[PDB]
């Protein structure tokens, strides 16, 4: 069955993507800079800051799913 | 308690920093996020359906219903990033309004000096009424700097409540 080894390969792929878009944007949502000098300003930053690269180690583990999933289609055919 | 501090202090730290661009840039980012992970959604669904069918097979079905649960997830991940750029949005309306409702620094100062002044020629009492005027203003500056930060405050606590941690995607067996 060449199918599953097909599939195997979309699946990688989709992975390069999400890896790739989030890679693309996270020097802006890792960069978030407090507006100003106050206290709110600044917990707002850093929340949203924590909050992008919390994201980024959720899409890893999704990559890591996607990877053994594929690997799941080679090896298990 | 922004309470605590005085009208220099409030007003000065928030006309400080580089204004909002950076809030704005890491919006636009989440949306283009969500945008390419709503693609990604359905060029999965995409693999397992669409480019299936041509081969059967008891394992195939397996793997195939195996990933359930990720399909479902990947669509709650998808809800959850289109309300990043929303909140970002909350956040920066709420600095705006901080911004553009404190006291500007001027206004404290000029009070200041004024009050200074009346002070300096009231030897004779005569302008005891325009210092307490003057003090009623300031303190009035005080209590004013103080909401407006409150204010902010709120605003912004209630927009990050609304940001959910991201939950872990679970295996395809
Ligand atoms: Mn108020």
């Amino acid at each position: 069955p060449e199918a599953l080894t097909v599939a195997a390969t979309e699946v990688r792929r989709i992975r390069d993507r999400a890896i790739q878009s989030d890679a693309q944007v996270a020097p802006m949502t890792t960069a978030v800079r407090p507006p100003a000098a106050d206290l709110v300003s600044e917990k707002a930053a850093t929340f949203l800051v924590e909050y992008a690269r919390k994201y980024r180690q959720t899409i890893a583990a999704a990559a890591v799913v996607l990877e053994e999933f594929a690997h799941a289609l080679t090896t298990g055919a | 308690a922004f309470e605590a501090y005085p009208p220099e202090v409030n007003s000065a730290n928030i006309y400080a920093g580089p204004g909002p661009d950076s809030m704005l840039a890491a919006a636009r980012a989440w949306r283009s996020l969500d945008v390419e992970m709503t693609a990604v959604q359905r060029s999965f669904n995409r693999t397992l359906l669409s480019l299936m069918d041509a081969w059967a097979g008891p394992v195939v079905m397996q793997l195939m219903e195996a990933a359930k649960p990720f399909v479902r997830w990947l669509t709650d991940l998808c809800v959850q990033l289109s309300e990043v750029e929303r909140q970002i949005h909350e956040i920066v309306r709420a600095y705006e309004w901080a911004h553009h409702d404190m006291v500007p620094l001027a206004q404290i100062y000029n009070n200041r000096a004024e009050r200074q002044i009346l002070i300096d020629n009231n030897a004779l009492g005569q302008f005891t009424a325009q210092i307490a005027d003057l003090d009623q203003e300031y303190d009035d500056f005080w209590d004013e700097d103080g909401e407006v930060m409150r204010d902010y405050r709120l605003r912004v606590s209630d927009a990050l409540s609304k940001l959910t941690p991201w939950k872990a995607p679970p295996p395809i067996a």
